[PDB]
RNA sequence: UUUUUUUUUUUUUUUUUUUUUUUUUUCUCCUCUUUUUUUUUUUU
């Protein structure tokens, strides 16, 4: 089943202290893709919320879109979102605990079209670094 | 030396009893020896006697700086000891397979239960701060050694009584049981300790068993939980082999045994706060028993100092002065020069050349 | 009117040891509103 990978970590600690901590990784099969459209219910059974098909389209940002101008996506006008786990990550690791917490509220609602979706724990949407890189343009 | 061998007649007998449900001091299954708990006279400082075993609980404290990393918290030593004289076998070490499951068993209790509060003893941080120290002996060997430390150090830690300081600004100023009145701790919860042994395969159970009794079994299991319901450490050890059933079993009887325990151990440091504060007489020795054969007192003795100036004085004036053969030291050369009856020649020169 | 023979529970005991609580992370963080700041006084 599942795909062992690993990723390294650079830490640094509060006295100056930096390490190369490694880490583990697990790929999947079969994400869950939260959509009224997944050609194969069983294979996840979608157990959760769930979107219903009205909308003309679908818009992703990429990491920036909801790392600031997060304040727009509340208003319930706006329909179909779906966030990159990436994303999210991005955010809980830049920007604290207000934004992630609101983030996370707007999530766990039964009132907007948002979901979460698992890019980084699915088998062939995951990428590796290369030589010469930086957060963002891997990102 | 070693300890008397186990003989075939006493296991036989002792295993037909536990098969009849009957045990040799006359108590029940779940039964505790009867416990006595004994105060000494300055803070931190207790004598427990389950059944007929002694520890002897003793806290201390003292002001250190606090390593690097953990800027806001005090350490927390531990010490077991096993006295030779608390039975033949202990042997200054010769018995290092013993001290480590009990330090360990102790100290995984103790310390990741988080009760005691060494939050709050720091005085600066970076700086000065209270290194406290617990210390545990065992005196007499009689069995079931880790209940008797775990309440032994339970009190001895909720009597203890710090020194106290006043900080402001950035000044210190260290005062004394004079000055300002020593200041208790702060203590979360009651972490005590339960043993439960197994006698031939899992099919009978005695709780608190002793030292024959502790001969007799295959294998011990422990089961340490603070009051309320609340379950802080298990350790399965000696050589058993055990079911599903039985471990929740026992941690209702532990639930049950800890209960009693903690009022016992309230009523008693409630009796002794309250002799300490009418004003009444504490201590070692107002405690030792009066209706018995084995104990006598006396009290204070003038017992005549009338006389000593006068021996002194004639031993000295009839004894023979100091004599007046004074030597002569000699010089050989700067830097060696010799007293005593001397060498013949100057020094050695050419004395076999 | 049916003689004679076919061994049995391993030998051994008079070995030295000069350590010591723990142990090893988690980031920056919008404190709302009559004010200067009142003040003697006496009954504890």
């Amino acid at each position: 089943m599942l795909q062992k990978r690993e990723k390294v970590l650079l830490l640094r600690t509060f006295q100056g202290r930096t390490l190369r901590i490694v880490r583990e990784h697990y790929l999947r099969p079969c994400v869950p893709c939260h959509s009224p459209l997944c050609p194969q219910p069983a294979a996840c059974s979608h157990d959760g919320k769930l979107l219903s098909s009205d909308v003309t389209h679908y818009v992703i940002p990429d990491w920036k879109v909801v790392q600031d101008y997060l304040e727009i996506l509340e208003f319930p006008e706006l329909k179909g979102i779906i966030f990159m786990q990436t994303a999210c990550q991005a955010v809980q690791h830049q920007r604290g605990r207000r934004q992630y917490n609101k983030l996370r509220n707007l999530l766990k609602d039964a009132r907007h079209d948002c979901i979460l979706f698992a890019n980084e724990f699915q088998q062939c949407c995951y990428l590796p670094r290369e030589r010469g890189e930086s957060m963002e343009k891997w990102q | 030396m070693k300890e008397t061998p186990l003989s075939n007649c006493e296991r036989r007998f002792l295993l037909r009893a536990i098969e009849e449900k009957k045990r040799l001091d006359g108590r029940q299954t779940y039964d505790y020896r009867n416990i006595r708990i004994s105060f000494g006279t300055d803070y931190g400082c207790c004598i427990v006697e389950l059944g007929k075993t002694r520890v002897l609980g003793q806290v201390s404290c003292e002001l250190v700086s606090p390593k690097l990393n953990r800027a806001t918290e005090g350490i927390l030593f531990f010490n077991l000891e096993l006295s030779q004289m608390a039975a033949p076998a202990f042997e200054p070490g010769r018995q290092s397979d013993l001290l480590v499951k009990l330090n360990r068993l102790m100290e995984r209790c103790l310390r990741n239960s988080k009760c005691i509060d060494t939050e709050s003893l720091c005085v600066v941080a970076g700086e000065k701060v209270w290194q406290i120290r617990v210390d545990l002996h065992l005196l007499n060997h009689d069995g079931n050694i880790i209940d008797a430390a775990s309440i032994a150090a339970i009190v001895a830690l909720c009597h203890f009584r710090r020194p106290d300081v006043s900080v402001q600004g950035d000044e210190v100023t260290l005062y004394t049981p004079e000055e300002r009145d020593p200041v208790p701790l702060s203590i979360h919860h009651m972490p005590i300790c339960v043993s439960f042994a197994f006698f031939q395969q899992g099919t009978y159970l005695l709780v608190d068993p002793n030292e024959r009794e502790e001969r007799v079994m295959d294998g011990l299991l422990v089961i340490a939980m603070n009051k309320h319901r609340e379950i802080c450490t298990i350790q399965s050890s000696g050589g058993i082999m055990l079911l599903k059933d039985q471990v929740l079993r026992c941690s209702k009887i532990a639930g049950v045994k800890v209960a009693e325990i903690t009022e016992l151990i309230l009523k008693a440091l409630e009796n002794d706060q309250k002799v300490r504060k009418e004003g009444g007489k504490f201590g070692f020795a107002e405690s030792i028993a009066n209706q018995r054969i084995t104990a006598f007192k006396m009290e204070k003795a003038p017992i005549d100092t009338s006389d000593v100036e006068e021996k002194a004085e004639e031993i000295i004036a009839e004894a023979e002065p100091p004599s007046e053969v004074v030597s002569t030291p000699v010089l050989w050369t700067p830097g060696t020069a010799q007293i005593g009856e001397g060498v013949e020649n100057s020094w050695g020169d050419l004395e076999d050349s």
